[PDB]
């Protein structure tokens, strides 16, 4: 279904690389993703960068290789419930979802891609998006990030 | 002779010891003559002995006592022969020394357990 | 890759090499992968006929977190006549394995084509009763105290009182085998002079302890016990190891002498329950490698030793999961091994030592009021007591305090 | 002072979130003493909070130095300096300093302070010889771009 | 308590252990002490508590510190020494579960002992290798293959650059593939590749063996036919042929490779059995020139310790690295560490940087086949000692000093493709 690798605690002793994407909440809605910035722009050196737009909120995360894969067109979304979003089981916890802009088009039958519900976002199968003729998404979710706990 | 006669040396647990009685030449120090049994019975900085004592036998006219330490590392495990060509193969015919004798050895542990010692000894034979 | 090592339909060949696990995987990590993987990393981690499978898969009852594996070998992949291929492979580096929090190896079958490799016990239970002459009851010894310290002399003074006394046994610490204190060689000349001269007028032995640093020096010491006459040695087989102790079993055939077996590290290796090797397994292979007498311990779980005494004894062993044997056992007249039985025992316990061992095993005793002698009689009285009273069709249980010469009264009094 | 090239799963010591306020050369000490000391990684979603906002935000992966900073944190992008074009430009660069060590003790260690123009890296024992105890931040790293070959 | 002494200094021919045990409620630490003490020894010939020291931050663990008079061993004898301190005491009541933690042996016991038939230095100088860390790999397939077939496996990785390769620990001899036969096609592999090369290497020929006698006459082989190293699962097989066959390597100068297979029955739990450090102590006395300890990267400071304790002379006590009792080894020859399994080129950088040059690191799959397998690690080991010689970082730099080597090398650039 959806690949999930969940951020656990104390693996702050020695990240070897690490990538940086926009945050967008589900309160902030749609437009917020719309208005990201996409291009993050690596001049880096030992990371360096800057951003095509100025943006308030930033996610730290480590590269996991479906999220350095990316690269441009990726954002995080925060979600204060995992049940919602999530077709199958949640834990009651927040949310962070990484989606990709650029594969926005549904052609994976079992991709996931992140769409504008009515109660607010929703991460939707593709053949379901094709049941409905809906060809394009917000984003197509990479990876879901679940939280640190004991 | 500084290199071999060292007055503030402890000797360690696993060091042989030994002790030699000699009357040096006329003219030859004490001291000169310690540092030269040392020097003679070892490698001449972990394969030398070294003369930690010095003392004048009393009663003795240009008698003397020295005390030398030899490290563990230069005795075959298990062998008398050669811890014997090791102190006495030639430094009795050291020339500043118009006498020489070996009064004592100290084994130390170490070396003692490499040693068969006596095939049945005092209990074993009384019981035999 | 992760699967096919398990396969849910596959009926086990006559000649395949059963094993049985107890395992509990890592958090996140499935029962059914968590088999193929032991199965994969115990045989292979035309390969198909080089690798094991996985057969059947189920939980422990009453235990979270907690499941039975059954894993077959095919015969092709165990040395013929080799305990120590067999476990090089079998527990080789599986309970290293990440997947899993804890992994115990419960049973072994062995299958018939690869019991016939082996040797056996150099006599086993029936030959033994023969050389020895004593039929009807259980042998019994005990051992000699103090332990440390004393001469060959007064070791053998010992040795001699216990046996002229009445028991049958005699055995050396197993902690002393050469010492500063007493070298081997002159213990087994003061013991077996005290054999001698105590040799009554039956058969009579002592455990020389032959285990040794080097395989040189274990026969060194086993062929001075032949040429001195003594009829048994000892071995701590798991602390010298099975090459060693298989050695000395075709020594000991060849020689005619029994073969004793201690433990002597057991409880490293079986004495937690979720973890390591069932002492059964060990029970098994040994008596594959060989030794006529095998320490077994006390039973006075019940069922799970009872258990392996079986599996050491007979000739054919039904499945009992109750009793912990997983797989019925045909070991095609390889003759058994007899059980010893120690550690918090006295005459008091002799009924229920004579009752659930029967006659073919050996009670070893640690003292008496009176010396020795009275010792080895207050022994051999009460283990006459319970044999014929057992004879006589009797309860040991319930009668045990009726069926049990003042020595065994001075014995039974302090207790 | 470890030199680093941004370079994926060198050490397999686990992953996650750290954050530093970027400041330029060019700006100087003012945009130092304004960045935001304490970010701080929290509540559940992990977003990371700034005390005050900042323009430029970079991360540097949670190498030893780095992690050890905690508060004080900040990233220093240096550009160069070559006499001739056709000879290579030196790579362009990014100082992590930690502010909260702003006092000069260590004589090796390297410490940030304002050149003429931009800013600029002196040693302790240099900056001690010109009696500077004080400094804006202490270097802890240094960079080098991403070389996949 | 009579076994217990709070306060008592060991002699320096005191043997000492340190045990982590776990009381049974209602049993003291004192007494639990008491207890590991009396039965593991039995007033000259008693062991002795002398300490019980809690362990932090676990509850009801603690640990034990016992002399042993030296009179309580037999001269030369391991198989001595673990029957009196780890037979029996881990089987009573008292205690719910109990590990041994460490032994310190004194020099008087340490000279009993022959240790590694070569140690370090020679088996350098015999194999006229320096400076760098020696490198072997395996073969796959392992099981099924004809003797021929796996000869030529043998010499295309050992023509290509490296040092041993060695068998699958499995195979000793069976219907699928006999002892003798593997035996002279490996050695022939070896001729060949070595007079192609003009540099010794070797492999590790399994002379595990079900008897004394078998195990000699496989030894003896590979003595025939000029083997410079043979193996042997000291755990399996056990002490008493272990040692056998290290006094028979030393007559013949052959090196000898110990694999630890089975050491996880007894050290994988950490609150019950033998720590490895002890049996690493243990096999040092024994005998043995190669060990395997395996890797760090496919505890770090446990495993650093047992490393320094079987390479060095003298090892100062540290409780951080696992070390409890400061060991003087009396001169006696190290053991060389062997790292493996999960390692790669990838990880060359680090396994360089944390073994040192005073090892030998066993790689297993390679895109082209064996030869460019081993022409890969080859490269990647020169380019990671010669970088550390310089003065790079290998934790850091390990990846450019990696993707350099690998541009210069197809071997290489194809085994990076990861």
């Amino acid at each position: 279904r959806i690949p999930v690798v969940r951020l656990k605690f104390g693996e702050v002793a020695e990240a070897t690389s690490v990538v940086v994407l926009p945050v967008c909440k589900a309160e902030e809605g749609e437009k917020k993703i719309l208005e990201a910035p996409m291009e993050i722009i690596a001049g880096g050196d030992f990371k360096v960068v800057e951003a095509e737009k100025g943006w308030k909120r930033w996610v730290v995360l480590p590269s996991w290789n479906p999220v350095a894969a990316i690269g441009k067109g990726g954002v995080a979304v925060s979600f204060r419930d995992d049940r919602k979003v999530l077709p199958w089981d949640g834990k009651e916890e927040p949310l962070l979802v990484v989606a990709d802009r650029v594969r926005n088009v549904v052609e994976a039958d079992d991709g996931y891609y992140l769409v504008v519900a009515e109660n607010g976002l929703k991460l939707e199968k593709g053949s379901d998006l094709k049941a409905r003729e809906v060809k394009e998404s917000l984003g197509m979710v990479v990876l879901v990030v679940r939280p640190p706990r004991e | 002779k500084l290199t071999y006669y060292t007055p503030d040396y402890t000797p360690k647990d696993t060091d042989l010891l030994a002790a030699f009685r000699f009357s040096p030449q006329p003219g030859v120090p004490a001291d000169e003559a310690g540092a030269a049994i040392a020097a003679e019975s070892s490698t001449g900085d972990r394969y030398k002995g070294k003369c930690y004592h010095i003392e004048p036998v009393q009663g003795e006219e240009n008698s003397y006592f020295a005390f030398i330490a030899y490290p563990l590392d230069l005795f075959e495990e298990g062998s008398v022969t050669n811890i014997l060509t090791s102190i006495v193969g030639n430094v009795f015919g050291f020339k500043a020394i118009r006498s020489l004798r070996l009064e004592d050895i100290r084994f130390p542990v170490a070396l003692v357990k490499t040693f068969q010692g006596p095939p049945h000894g005092i209990q074993v034979e009384r019981d035999l | 890759y992760k699967l096919t090592y398990y396969t849910p339909d596959y009926t086990p060949k006559d000649t395949d090499l059963l094993a049985a696990f107890r395992f509990s995987p890592q958090p996140g990590v499935p029962a059914d992968e968590a088999g193929a993987a032991i199965a994969a990393e115990s045989s292979t981690g035309d390969m198909d006929r080089y690798k094991g499978k996985c057969y059947h898969i189920e939980p422990v009852q009453g235990e979270e977190n907690s499941y039975f594996a059954f894993i077959a070998y095919p015969l092709d992949l165990f040395e013929e006549g080799s305990v120590t291929n067999i476990l090089t492979s079998i527990v080789g580096n599986v309970f290293g394995f990440k997947a899993i929090r804890s992994l115990r190896l419960e049973d072994i079958r062995f299958p018939v084509a690869l019991v016939k490799t082996f040797q056996g016990p150099p006599h086993g239970i029936q030959v033994e009763r023969d050389l020895l002459n004593k039929y009807g009851r259980p042998m019994l010894g005990c051992t000699i105290k103090p332990k440390l310290g004393l001469s060959a002399k007064n070791y053998g003074r010992a040795v001699y009182e216990c046996l002229r006394g009445g028991l049958d046994f005699t055995k050396d610490d197993e902690n002393i085998n050469s010492q500063p204190f007493q070298r081997w060689r002159d213990r087994f000349l003061f013991v077996a002079d005290a054999i001698h001269k105590s040799q009554t007028g039956e058969i009579k032995g002592h455990y020389l302890n032959v285990t040794a640093p080097t395989c040189e020096e274990m026969m060194k010491r086993a062929e001075f016990a032949k040429e001195l006459g003594m009829p048994i040695i000892m071995h701590d087989f798991l602390t010298a190891g099975f090459t060693a102790n298989t050695t000395l079993a075709k020594w000991c055939r060849d020689n005619g002498v029994l073969l004793h077996i201690h433990r002597a590290m057991h409880a490293v290796i079986d004495r937690q329950r979720n973890h390591g090797i069932h002492f059964r397994v060990l029970a098994k292979c040994l008596r594959l490698s060989g030794g006529d007498h095998l320490h077994s311990g006390t039973v006075v779980d019940k069922a799970s030793t009872l258990g392996f005494v079986d599996l050491m004894r007979e000739d054919h062993i039904e499945a009992d999961r109750s009793r912990g044997v997983f797989f019925t056992q045909d070991w095609a007249s390889m003759p058994g091994v007899l059980p010893v039985a120690s550690g918090g025992i006295h005459v008091w316990h002799m009924p229920a030592l004579v009752e659930i061992f029967g006659d073919d095993s050996v009670l070893q005793f640690g003292g008496h009021p009176w010396g020795n002698a009275p010792g080895a009689t207050a022994n051999r009285v009460a283990l006459e007591a319970c044999v014929q009273a057992r004879n006589e069709g009797r309860d040991l249980y319930r009668e045990g305090g009726d069926i049990l010469s003042p020595e065994l009264a001075a014995a039974l009094d302090l207790w």
